[PDB]
């Protein structure tokens, strides 16, 4: 499958929308530090078995 | 106790050459003490002094500090750098919000700032901006705080204002009001004995502080610090912190971490429910009788609670231990 | 035992081949709903310990 | 390759950390050590430090 | 708002005359200020008969 740029990143908290917009890209002028997200992106991968 | 001789130092003439430069003379001094108090007073004056400084600045139409604005010859960075050297003297506060509105052609100084009754501005001629076209206008909110010893914006990564809007521009702080400090011993012509000196303290500040409270606060710090040099009990720390959490550490987090709707957040903030440790042990019976809390809000709560593994209306009669 | 074995055998851990409600309900007389009840009760038990909680992430 | 991409230009501002390679103009190499407060630096008859 | 006090204090007497005293919690320059001050007091401003 294709990889999409979204804000629906799995396993995230309020820190997501804190810096990121409704789309998944950080607002122009936001203060970011080591660890924060700049562009939300997810890649398809099923299976895994678990 | 009955020993020693010694003398005592006292303040004489405080020659105020200018609003910044000053001279504090201490005449009643011996030989050794006159040279000893020099470095002590100098260091505590060149560092451990109070003073006010700008910390945050919010400008309309400006997001980050690397942007520009129409009709402004200076860029935002230069404007912030000008606000760095803003001589402010607050009366009786620890934080003040100075508003600054100004339009039309001409230079914008510290005088264009709304003259507050508490804020005393030393140099209202301080250059802040330079508006060009007559149709240009600016309106910024300046924040001044009381502090000591530098401390830039890099220190506070995000330990202040959990949200803090985009417009807020953090500026480094130069708290110490004292620029330079010099001192000379010099033989004192004290009309009395013959072997006495007069510690002359040459001072240069920004005018946001007077030599009186300056020297007194300095000597005060020296005295308070020498206080621990009296008795020496050699007091140790007990340490031995407890390493056994009786309950899940997540219950120590506030309801904000639940990440729910605003209405439900206000309901929990009104029902005196701060931490999730109270929401986890609150039944639907009590949740129904909560003002402005319907099926949508109740479903919201159970979903955001069940997703985190926890449930609703449990019991853990151990709340909270045990500091 | 009648709860550890239930959770273990249902979600198939430390025994390779995992079984369903029927294959576990037959070896424990009471079928389906009963074993699912216990299966849920064990999950109820896991709401205070923090070990697996932090292991989650 | 494929699809859309996103570039984010973020600006940082670094101070003279202890360890920066700083030099003169006559091959005067140097690495900053410590930071050393103004309160304990060599001064003269006036307040002017170095 | 103000300042802090030194809490951890250790004193070891390598006899009746020789001794070492350590005070840990101290701000910038204070250790040297109190050092020179107490030094200039102990090396002359003390009484004693000789």
């Amino acid at each position: 499958g294709p990889e999409e740029i979204t804000a629906d990143i799995p396993n995230v908290g309020e820190a997501a929308l804190s810096k990121l917009d409704e789309s998944g890209i950080v607002y122009i002028g936001a203060e970011v530090t080591g660890g924060d997200i700049l562009v939300g992106k997810v890649t398809p991968k099923g299976e895994t078995q678990l | 106790g009955s020993v020693t001789e010694f003398l005592k130092p006292r303040l004489v003439d405080i020659e105020q050459v200018s609003s910044t430069h000053a001279k504090v003379t201490l005449e009643p001094l011996e030989r050794g003490f006159g040279h000893t108090l020099g470095n002590a007073l100098r260091r505590i004056l060149l560092s451990s002094m109070p003073g006010c400084a700008v910390t945050e600045v919010e400008i309309d139409g400006v997001l980050h500090e690397y942007s520009t604005k129409e009709g402004v010859q200076e860029d935002i960075l230069e404007i912030l750098l000008n606000l760095k050297g803003l001589a402010v003297r607050v009366q009786g506060k620890d934080e003040v919000i100075l508003t600054l509105n100004k339009s039309g052609i001409g230079p914008v100084t510290a005088a264009d700032i709304t003259h507050d009754g508490d804020v005393e501005i030393v140099k209202p001629q301080h250059v802040i901006c330079h508006l060009t076209d007559e149709n240009a206008s600016i309106s910024m909110r300046i924040k001044v705080q009381r502090g000591r010893g530098y401390v830039p914006a890099s220190t506070r990564i995000h330990s202040e204002e959990d949200e803090r809007p985009i417009g807020r521009l953090l500026v480094d702080a130069c708290y110490s009001p004292v620029e330079r400090i010099a001192y000379n011993v010099e033989a004192a012509r004290v009309e009395q004995r013959t072997d006495l000196d007069k510690l002359v303290i040459e001072m240069e500040t920004n005018g946001t502080i007077d030599p009186e409270e300056a020297i007194r606060r300095a000597a005060t710090i020296l005295a308070e610090q020498l206080e621990a040099f009296v008795d020496l009990r050699d007091v140790r720390q007990p340490e031995v912190k407890e390493e056994k959490p009786e309950f899940d550490p997540i219950l120590l987090r506030p309801v904000d971490d639940l990440e729910l709707t605003v209405r439900s957040a206000n309901c929990l903030k009104a029902e005196a429910i701060h931490y999730i440790g109270d929401l986890v042990q609150r039944t639907e019976v009590e949740l129904l009788k909560t003002p402005n809390l319907g099926k949508k809000s109740l479903t919201e709560i159970k979903d955001v609670l069940a997703s985190r593994g926890l449930s609703l209306g449990m019991r853990l009669e151990n709340w909270p231990p045990a500091s | 035992a009648r709860e550890a074995k239930v959770l273990r055998m249902r979600f198939g851990i430390d025994m390779n081949t995992d079984y369903t409600l029927e294959e576990v309900g037959k070896q424990f007389d009471v079928t389906r709903e009963r074993i699912r009840q216990i299966e849920a009760k064990a999950l109820r038990k896991l709401r205070h310990p923090s070990r697996s909680e932090v292991l989650r992430s | 390759g494929v699809l859309k991409i996103v570039k984010v230009y973020l600006a940082v501002k670094r101070r003279i950390q202890p360890g920066d390679k700083m030099a003169g103009r006559h091959g005067n190499k140097g690495v900053i050590s410590k930071i050393n407060p103004i309160e304990d630096m060599p001064y003269d008859e006036n307040g002017t430090p170095v």
